[PDB]
């Protein structure tokens, strides 16, 4: 047990790591999965909300009082605004109308901010709306798929984590969906200095597999797939791409929900669907690893449990 | 439209 | 933390924050041990591993067998959890109140579902389960009598506490009463290490029956079972803090805005309590108390609609 | 009604 804090963000990272026993194959390799649920937020998104803001009070950017403004209907908005409460900022986030009254109520719990945009402008009159109160407002954006504390948070945490969990053991394959690719670039950089042999493998989905030269799409694949190439994305980074449908996914959540007792997200069930595949590929006495970004209870108003 |  | 082979392994050890805005610093400092941090989302996640452990370790059941247990809250939650990352099959009784959204994520992890008449609330779902164990052979853990309930708090939450707040003297521990197993484990660990401490029980006002006031409806969820259950060990605590249904929720929305902490509405009565028993300790005292549950759970409640 |  950790001796206690006195902020509530002292607690994000640190997140545990569980092999998986039943949904992978015996003759496959080990299957390592690392928890990022289980972060006080609720998902990987705390340690980029907690990384950007820090970073910016370093930097002498913003002073507790600021008002912070992010476009984003998803994890990002959670940890944005509960970094935000901890740490005593204005959090506002701009969203289309669309959005469930559940995560409304959700990121007012929190207090923050929310400006509703039209919702047949979907993300992008959010992201205008963004832009305006930070151009002619003065708000600070952190702008998660450019703002390189997003991928230098997984380089200086997650991906020292994993090194420390998996020390005396050698990681053979490490492997992420891509939404900022925060967490598979800077733990991916991570991973290759130490293991220069590893297999750093993207997950996108299928209906939005821009990674793969493929053409945008929508899914359901909720975290994933933001339809460009994000500048916090290397590119370079990863040397294979997997692409996961919908449907393979959610079947994938439902089974390890089952029968490993590990609730998660859609995204979690498409890394695990990878994750499997580069396991049987690997054979025994290999090392796999995935991010596993959010809990499934976020969803259960979803077609994914529903 | 994508959440993230 | 080095790699688990279960999940079941991560239950337990759970974060301790300390509160800086709700309370001022003319009164004690106010800690709260983050029990949501359990994997499966509530302190249920303790007690849940614990009965099923206990059961297998003594060879009422073997992984296959189906458990069975009267619960519309947080023990259904843990109970399925723990039978989905161990192999036993899961069937739960429940009146039909309870929503759409809690049937969907025990039936995520794999559990089924017997529904009992709506108006007969938790008596018909307990007199069900009782008919299914008793002609069925199906094993029932029973949060409410299960020695195992409060002993896992004695064998972990306790000595977690202790462990966290090594060097220092928790001069008051406070927690809400569902089956008591909390207040009693922990209660009994910290008296044996503080002679000294106060240990003060929690309940609904609209149900205050630990005072011996009549039970009735209330919105506190996880709290006034409207009955004195075994598990409680009604001797451990020194006073009683009734807890309206408007102050919990208030607090608990507080806390959210003010610390960034998201957590139940019993947890905001805890905190409400937590903080009377600072301001009546006066500065340099250590006040500690349990946040059982997450806000997310309970998104469609009041609480934070 | 209890909730537990």
């Amino acid at each position: 047990a950790q001796k206690p804090v006195d902020n509530i963000t002292q607690i994000i990272g640190g997140t545990p790591v569980v092999k998986l026993r039943n949904v992978v194959d015996d003759n496959a390799a080990d299957v390592y999965v690392k928890l990022e649920y289980q972060n006080p937020g609720g998902s990987v998104k705390d340690r980029i909300a907690l990384a950007m803001i820090e970073k910016a009070e370093r930097e002498g950017k913003i002073k507790p009082g600021d008002t912070i403004v992010e476009p984003t209907s998803g994890n990002t908005g959670i940890g944005l605004a509960f970094v935000c409460a901890a740490k005593g900022y204005k959090a506002v986030f701009t969203m289309p109308e669309t959005m469930s009254q559940e995560r409304r109520n959700l990121l007012k719990a929190y207090g923050a901010e929310l400006v509703l945009t039209p919702g047949s402008e979907a993300m992008k009159g959010a992201i205008k709306k963004a832009k305006e109160l930070k151009e002619e407002h003065g708000y600070f954006e952190p702008q998660q798929f450019e703002n390189p504390a997003n991928p230098e948070v997984h380089e200086l945490t997650t991906g020292p984590e994993l090194l420390q969990q998996f020390e005396g053991k050698t990681i053979d394959a490490f492997l992420a969906g891509v939404g900022t690719g925060g967490t598979l670039s800077g733990v991916g950089k991570v991973l290759k200095k130490e293991y220069p042999n590893i297999e750093i493998v993207a997950i996108e989905p299928e209906a939005s597999p821009v990674l793969s030269g493929g053409e945008p799409g929508p899914h359901k694949l909720q975290g994933l797939g933001a339809g460009f190439i994000p500048g916090t994305l290397n590119t370079e980074i990863y040397d294979s791409i997997i692409k996961v449908g919908n449907d393979t996914a959610m079947e994938m959540s439902r089974r390890v929900a089952k029968e490993e007792g590990i609730l998660a997200g859609i995204s979690s069930g498409a890394a695990i669907y990878a994750a499997i595949q580069k396991a049987k590929e690997l054979g025994k006495g290999k090392t796999v690893v995935t991010v596993l970004p959010s809990n499934g209870e976020r969803y259960l108003s979803t077609p994914l449990y529903s | 439209m994508f959440y993230i």
